DNA sequence: TATAATGGGCTGATGCAGG
């Protein structure tokens, strides 16, 4: 009943959404280069608020703990970047 | 189609009208779905730019 | 790692929504 809750996609909203999955991961990956960061931990906080805070927890693999005071931390930064950035 | 401004000469009984005359033309462009159209409606763009 | 594939096969004791 639940998955059928979830209507399945047309061609160009399957493709907007495949499109957009990997337009935001080649993103990511020039957010690791200007920031000075690691991809998978910038990966995790763009996670973070998509989700909502329901989910905050340890990742197997980032260097730092991921709480609300590191993605908090680590969000400002990212906002705190130029427009074009 | 719009006149901006209007310059006159006459001559005989006729007059002679070089019109700085204003309009646009419409060109239709087919998106298909494997595309996505990168422009807002509305948005204004010089040549070269990218509508999708 | 790439055609497309998108919704299963008999009794008694006690705590309850309903005349």
């Amino acid at each position: 009943h639940e998955i059928g809750q979830v209507p399945l996609l047309t061609l160009e909203e399957e493709v907007e959404l495949a499109r957009k999955v990997e337009e935001g991961m080649e993103a990511i990956k020039k957010l690791s280069e200007i920031t000075g960061l690691d991809p998978d931990l910038i990966r995790e906080v763009v996670r973070a608020k998509i989700l909502g805070s329901a989910r905050v927890r340890h990742i197997p693999g980032l260097k730092e703990t991921l709480d609300p005071k590191t993605v908090e931390e680590i969000d400002q930064k990212l906002k705190s970047l130029p427009k074009e950035h | 189609v719009r006149a901006a401004q209007v310059e006159a000469e006459e001559e005989g009984e006729t007059v002679y009208l070089t019109l700085f005359l204003e309009w646009t033309e419409p060109k239709d462009y087919r998106v298909q779905p494997h595309m996505n159209v990168v422009v807002p409606e509305g948005a204004r763009v010089e040549a070269g730019d990218k509508i999708v």
